């Protein structure tokens, strides 16, 4: 007997468990709520967590992003690394990049070579084993070679790889003489990843003097980013005179870039349809508070007044929306994959080593809130028509 | 009374002004099929355009046969071309190296295909802008032009272009690096990927340039299917030599895979979500709105031809419901899918965001192409929805006593 | 003697033990083909219930129903369908119409679920209709009836396919003197021509004793039992 | 005096053209303190629409329903279920209850929504119901209660609040004599001592004669006004 109109909604929620099936039915309402929550939920976790996937585990070895020269070669003291403002800019270094060809004992093969300062935080030194982790010291012209390359080169430690660059050439009458130098390799970077097959490491010194740059000039700085997002958008940040933006968007790997817009464009589309979907299932409520039009007359022949209707199915729906909303993040988070991974041997063809689920607290939080909100809006237009109508409740 | 004394009850659920109800299932269904239309349609998309993507161009995945001076390739060639799954196969070079241009230095792979392959086991001529087929004859060696080179080269009709062997060979004698006159036999003005990544080279010239004979360096496949395509491949390999394993594959695009994994289990368990939308939305019509109504009929009902003229007449009521939405959502998801509205912005003006027009306003994008056998799958599955959603309250209601009236 | 309805030791105990409340108890009806049949009692006695359980409306706790010397409970449901449709005509304590139907409709509902021929149905309804009273008032639907207007609808729903038994749950609760007279004279005049067995259910002495046998309900329990002849 | 209810020119007809079916014209009521009032007349002669009608619950097409001087149809929302919850008790035709709830919060809806305190609320209510006859019947739900109850807990729920004005569509139609009896004297009771006036309608004439003043309702017309003394 709570004296605030609440007591009537609380009873219509808990009311006519009669034959163990109408209160299945009855429930329906926030059934329908947390089935929309946790579709919601299950695919913005899922689609965060392969991003994460994503950025990590192929786009931290591989440079993010890179600003270099316009015209001719490229001055530091235009814009150093103290000195690298950008949006997002996350990791700063330099780095030279370069398209080069390698000759081995068994065949030639090409690629590119990252030289880098071994004193500042390599992604690549917990990989060199075996071998010192600056190695290639200045000058000592030593290129640590990764596990796919050298097994598909049929190449072992101590070896004397021909890795040659194509833009520094001369002319000669017997053909092109580019820059070629013998190098070197100590052991393997297991870097166990794909990335590893055409990627190499190399010292950032050595690098300048193989392509006759001046003293102290370096092909760029390499920018480790914090979001791949916003990358279309700020390719016209502040790139001042002798420095030019490149990243991987469209320069190289665009492959990826490509399939993450589309992936992003389907899964928007996605959700919006999983959105008119749960936006159809708020009008089954938007109809079952209109199926009680006999209770609604009853109460406002007692004397009750309309607005005190509409707090009633507000609160009706606002409970419904709750208790979807928090069985919906607990079916999201504790049975998004963690049980028994789905059972993946029925003939479905699920992948069941694939979980690339991390649940964003933010987004359930504002998904589960989106959800109530619109529980209790839902009962505003039904609400008001219900107390429109007069006590002529004589079964029409 | 057979065909008119029974959807006569089912018809009579319009009531008085309150028939406002019962379309919430006609809507209810025809969103329903309408987004499962879009679903699919997008899906099927998707899929069309990254098969364009893998296996369409730069197929991956094969058996590299490594051997010197291959030369009985012809019976391994028909052995496999012809097992199940495997659409056509067809010899080409794989080569990498260095191309003069400019006296510059260009990394480039040389895709030596077969000219008189090309028409029937390749799709190069019908992927150009449209040109005679005496311009794609072999013999004269003529090579397409890049932009890269041609940007500094100013090479038109009739300008010959020397080409140099890179001479990556095991052997330290540069033994003659083949040097090939190419001329240019043509132009194009789609783009240059196509003349950035891609070069053809003639077979002679090929096999000179390799201190060799007649040495082929992989022999290509072209698909239509890839789930499949690694224990195929696996066994098509497995008739060559058991000495020469194979490394596997996977690895180079298993995320991609990962990737049209999950988009299909995230559409398939969001649309039967939005079944179970549907079947809820009917049962909750068909519990409360009428239920005494099957209570008195029970009471008083029929001689008992069939033990369901209740089930019956609820069957013609969902049949009926879920046929109106499902055509209405059929053509809604057909005529949203087939094309957008001209202009975009004019609707979505009242976008909530207080902000011009669309911000991430998109032209031509999310492509979608229909498949009319998916159409008739959703309309299926959406009538037996319906059909099972109205029977079984129907089913529920009728075995219950008739003094299940009053409460 | 007993033919038309022979109910044995029906009792009807809701709610499990140590708890159940005994609404009917021990009830035995021996209701013969054309028998006048008044049941009075006041309240909770268990008169809607009994009603229910004869008519196999419900399922009975203990004891059994027995018409025409088939059992009801043990009876198929096709079966239990022909008699309500052929030999059973219940009215209800209220309307309980169907409110998308006219009242044209809904009293010829029976035939038109009987499977009878169009014509003879409307023709048939109407004349029920005329008989019970609702000659301008018969295209209106239950939502823009009355209450009596309801109960005369759904007493004549009762009597349109010519049942043996029809079993009233107050037919005349919502009615005047007038329309009551008029209506147990049409009860009479179908006892007299058709044979129908009347099973009702009244509170007003006066109607009741213009029929030929009374039982009271009270405690669960058959008591007054008056026999001229 | 007549101070409660003036009733003047009231006319209902609302239905499709051509078919528009009136119910009343020109009907007129002067109810005033403790007014012991009787509405009689036949089925569909329009007289539960026209309590329907006079107690604000529904629309009317023409003429003013005027309570305490104060104008019903002119009036708003709120004051409205002020005087709903504070002066008129309605007793629908039928039970019209709230299935949600049992016997005793259905009977005491209208004080939980008068903001009162439950200490009061709960004995209130429990002497209402075992004045009226159901203090063991407290318990049931409605869909467990039986016609004759679900009246007496109507009656009861539009007597807890000691209503100025209680209007009452058949009060006694599924109620047997005795209890029908102990009902009335009742209301005898409560208007002697509260005050309150009832607007009863009713068929049976022996209850009828029971009422202070009796008019006839019939074809939209008032025709019997019979007083006495
Ligand atoms: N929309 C409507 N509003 C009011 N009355 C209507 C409406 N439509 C039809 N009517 C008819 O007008 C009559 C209204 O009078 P009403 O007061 O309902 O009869 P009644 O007095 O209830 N008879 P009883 O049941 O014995 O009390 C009904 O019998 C209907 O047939
Ligand atoms: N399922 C149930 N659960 C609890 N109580 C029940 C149930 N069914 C019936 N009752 C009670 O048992 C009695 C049933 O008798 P019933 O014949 O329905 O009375 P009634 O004569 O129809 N009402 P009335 O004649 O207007 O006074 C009532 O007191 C009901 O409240
Ligand atoms: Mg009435
Ligand atoms: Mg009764």
């Amino acid at each position: 007997y709570q004296p605030v109109a609440l007591f009537i909604g609380l009873r219509y929620m808990r009311g006519r468990a009669a034959d163990r099936f109408g209160r299945f039915v009855s429930w329906l309402s926030t059934i329908g709520i947390t089935l929309g929550v946790m579709a919601l939920v299950t695919v913005l976790s899922v689609m965060n967590g392969f991003e994460r996937e994503l950025q990590n585990n192929i786009l931290g070895l591989m440079p993010q992003a890179i600003l270099s020269s316009e015209h001719g070669s490229l001055n530091p003291q235009q814009l150093p690394e103290t000195a690298v403002k950008l949006d997002g800019v996350n990791r700063v270094a330099p780095i030279t990049t370069g398209d080069v060809v390698l000759q081995s004992a068994r065949s030639v093969a090409v690629g590119v070579m990252l030289g880098i300062d071994p004193a500042q935080k390599d992604p690549l030194t917990p990989y060199l084993v075996n071998v010192k982790q600056t190695d290639l010291e200045p000058g000592k012209y030593n290129v640590i070679l990764g596990e796919q390359l050298a097994s598909q080169l049929g190449v072992n430690r101590g070896d004397q790889i021909r890795v040659m660059v194509p833009s520094a050439s001369q002319f000669t009458p017997m053909g092109r003489i580019p820059s070629q130098r013998l190098f070197n390799v100590i052991g393997t970077f297991a870097a166990n990843s794909e990335v590893d097959g055409y990627e190499m490491l190399v010292n950032i010194e050595d690098a300048s003097r193989l392509m006759r740059y001046p003293a102290g000039n370096i092909t760029g700085w390499r920018l480790w980013l914090d979001e791949p997002l916003k990358v279309d958008s700020l390719s016209q940040q502040k790139l001042p005179e002798g420095s030019k933006w490149q990243d991987w968007r469209d320069r190289k790997g665009e492959l990826f870039q490509a399939v993450r817009m589309e992936k992003n464009m389907m899964g928007l589309l996605l959700s919006l349809i999983v959105a008119v979907a749960a936006f159809n299932i708020i009008t089954s409520l938007g109809l079952m508070v209109m199926e009680k039009q006999g209770e609604v007359a009853i109460l406002q022949t007692q004397g009750l007044t309309p607005r005190q209707i509409m707090m009633v199915f507000m609160v009706q729906g606002a409970s419904a929306g709750i208790i979807g909303a928090i069985l919906g993040a607990a079916l999201g988070a504790l049975l998004a994959s963690q049980l028994n991974n789905l059972m993946p041997i029925i003939g479905v063809l699920l992948d069941g080593a694939a979980l690339p689920v991390a649940i964003e607290p933010l987004q359930v939080i504002v998904i589960a809130l989106v959800a109530m909100a619109i529980a209790l809006l839902s009962t505003l237009y039904p609400s008001w028509r219900a107390a429109a109508t007069q006590p002529a409740e004589a079964l029409r | 009374s057979l065909l008119i004394g029974l959807r006569f009850s089912r018809g009579r659920r319009r009531g008085g002004m309150v028939s406002l109800i019962s379309v919430i299932s006609t809507i209810g269904i025809a969103l329903g099929v309408a987004v499962l239309i879009v679903g699919l349609s997008a899906m099927n998309g998707f899929e069309r355009e990254l098969n364009n993507r893998i296996l369409a161009v730069v197929p991956h995945g094969e058996i590299e046969a490594v051997d010197q001076p291959w030369t009985n390739w012809q019976e391994a060639l028909d052995h496999v071309q012809k097992v199940p799954g495997i659409a056509a196969a067809a010899p080409y070079i794989n080569f990498t190296g260095l191309v003069e241009s400019g006296a510059n230095l260009r990394a480039i792979q040389v895709k030596g295909v077969n000219p008189q392959q090309e028409q029937r086991l390749s799709a190069l001529p019908s992927f150009v802008q449209g040109d005679a087929w005496r311009n794609f004859k072999a013999g004269e060696q003529q090579i397409i032009i890049g932009k890269g080179v041609a940007d500094a080269l100013k090479v038109k009709q009739g300008d010959w272009v020397s080409i140099m062997i890179p001479n990556s060979n095991p052997e330290h004698k540069l033994m003659q690096p083949k040097r090939v006159r190419l001329h240019v036999a043509g132009i194009l003005q789609l783009s240059g990927q196509l003349d950035h990544s891609f070069a053809m080279i003639p077979l002679a010239d090929a096999q000179q340039y390799l201190d060799m004979g007649s040495s082929v360096s992989g022999i290509a496949l072209k698909m239509t299917d890839v789930f499949n395509a690694n224990k195929l491949v696996r066994d098509a390999g497995e008739v060559t030599n058991s000495y020469v394993y194979i490394k596997s594959w996977i690895g180079t695009y298993g995320y991609m895979y990962r990737d049209i994994q999950m988009i299909r289990a995230i559409m398939y368990l969001a649309m039967v979500l939005v079944i179970g939308v549907a079947c809820f939305n009917i049962v909750s019509t068909l519990v409360m709105a009428v239920k005494d109504k099957s209570g008195d009929i029970a009471v008083l009902r029929t001689l008992g031809a069939k033990d369901g003229l209740i089930r019956a007449i609820f069957v013609w009521y969902g049949l009926l419901a879920g046929l109106f939405g499902s055509l209405c959502g059929v053509i809604i998801g057909v005529v949203v899918s087939l094309q957008l509205t001209p202009i975009i912005e004019w609707i979505e003006k009242l976008i909530g965001h207080q902000f011009l027009s669309s911000d991430i306003y998109f032209i031509d994008f999310l492509p979608s192409e229909l498949h009319w056998l998916d159409v008739f799958y959703v309309l299926v599955t959406a009538l037996l929805l319906s059909l099972l959603a109205s029977w079984y309250p129907a089913r529920r209601a009728s075995n219950i006593d008739p003094a299940r009236v009053l409460s | 003697n007993k033919i038309l309805l022979q109910c044995d030791n029906l009792c009807k105990r809701y709610q499990e033990g140590s708890v159940q409340t005994d609404v009917l108890h021990n009830v035995s009806f021996s209701v013969g083909e054309g028998e006048m049949m008044a049941i009075v009692g006041s309240s909770g006695s268990g008169k809607s219930t009994l009603l229910h359980l004869l008519g196999g409306l419900d399922t009975p706790t203990s004891g059994d129903v027995i018409f025409n010397g088939q059992p009801m409970s043990k009876l198929s449901s096709a079966a239990k369908a022909e008699l309500r449709n052929q030999k059973l005509g219940f009215i209800y304590q209220f309307h309980h119409l169907l409110p998308d139907f006219t009242a044209l409709e809904n009293v010829a509902m029976p035939l038109l679920i009987g499977k009878k021929k169009p014509a003879e149905i409307n023709s048939r309804a109407l004349e029920m209709l005329k008989a019970v009273g609702l000659d301008h008032r018969a295209n209106h639907r239950p939502s823009e009836l009355s209450g009596g207007e309801r109960q005369r609808v759904a007493i004549a729903r009762a009597l349109v396919n010519n049942p043996r038994l029809v079993l009233a749950d107050q037919p005349t609760g919502n009615l005047d003197a007038r329309n009551a007279d008029s209506i147990f004279q049409l009860l009479g005049e179908l006892n007299r021509l058709q044979g129908t067995a009347f099973l009702v259910v009244t509170h007003d002495l006066q109607l009741a004793k213009r029929m030929s046998r009374q039982l009271e309900m009270r405690d669960g329990r058959l008591t007054a039992e008056l026999s001229l002849m």
